[PDB]
């Protein structure tokens, strides 16, 4: 029950975009294609399965950002002593993933490089 | 402080040559009476950095910070909204270390079962 040219897999729509984004723009990319659109999220080891083969083979494309992404700022940081984070010297720049086609793992990447990415919406 | 560590401004301080993973090196700091080092201060970061630099570029450096979030990497959500709860992150760095590539300027996340030589503080 997708739109044309959509891949179907349990309930859900997906669609690999050959067009290299930044992370930031893909995820735009997608919100404003269709009515809950968004970066592809990955919920299952058979859905990765599926999009693995669908990019690698059908697109022959090995690296697309999915929605994962997140700054330091956001995550629970704690010194070993107890002591309170005040002083930083981390990157206040974002994280961004991208899944790779061959086993499917996720690896960190800089979110301002360009990539192919994948849209995915519930039907 | 033991005549083998640096004082300074009411702590004792010391970088460990002896390579070990994040874990065991704040167990080494605490058999020590101390901890993988804390910094709370420009200046303070300067001191360490000064150290780590006459006493070691090859290596990062165990600091004593880390993620402690239960997931593999950081995000409890992903942009659609959904829940992490399915992971595949391929080498998950959630250990603190000082930045080699900077001359220990600057922190970086590293995996945590990696082996580098670290800094008590006490």
């Amino acid at each position: 029950g997708c739109l044309p040219d959509w891949s179907s897999y349990k309930g859900h729509c997906y669609k690999v975009f050959k067009v290299e984004k930044t992370w930031a723009d893909a995820e735009k990319f997608c919100k404003e294609l269709v009515n809950g659109g968004h970066l592809m999220s990955v919920n299952s080891r058979e859905e990765g399965e599926f999009i693995s083969k669908l990019a690698l083979e059908k697109m022959r494309i090995v690296l697309v950002w999915i929605g994962l992404s997140h700054f330091w700022r956001i995550c629970p940081l704690r010194w070993t002593d107890g002591a309170r984070l005040d002083y930083r010297a981390l990157s206040d720049e974002p994280i961004c993933f991208v899944a790779e086609s061959f086993h499917n793992k996720w690896i960190q990447w800089t979110c301002n490089r360009k990539k192919s990415f994948v849209c995915k919406y519930r039907v | 402080c033991l005549p083998d560590w640096s004082s300074y401004k009411g702590h004792c301080y010391k970088v460990f040559k002896k390579v070990g993973t994040w874990e065991d090196a704040e167990k080494f700091c605490v058999e020590n009476s101390g901890h993988l080092a804390s910094i709370d201060s420009k200046e303070e970061a300067d001191f360490v950095t000064k150290l780590a630099s006459q006493t070691l570029f090859v290596y990062d450096a165990w600091i004593g910070l880390r993620d402690e979030s239960k997931t593999q990497q950081c995000s409890p959500q992903w942009t659609d909204g959904s829940s992490v709860v399915y992971e595949n992150v391929d080498e998950p760095t959630k250990c603190f270390g000082l930045d080699v590539h900077t001359e220990y300027r600057t922190w970086t996340d590293l995996p945590c079962g990696e082996k580098n030589p670290f800094i008590c503080k006490s």
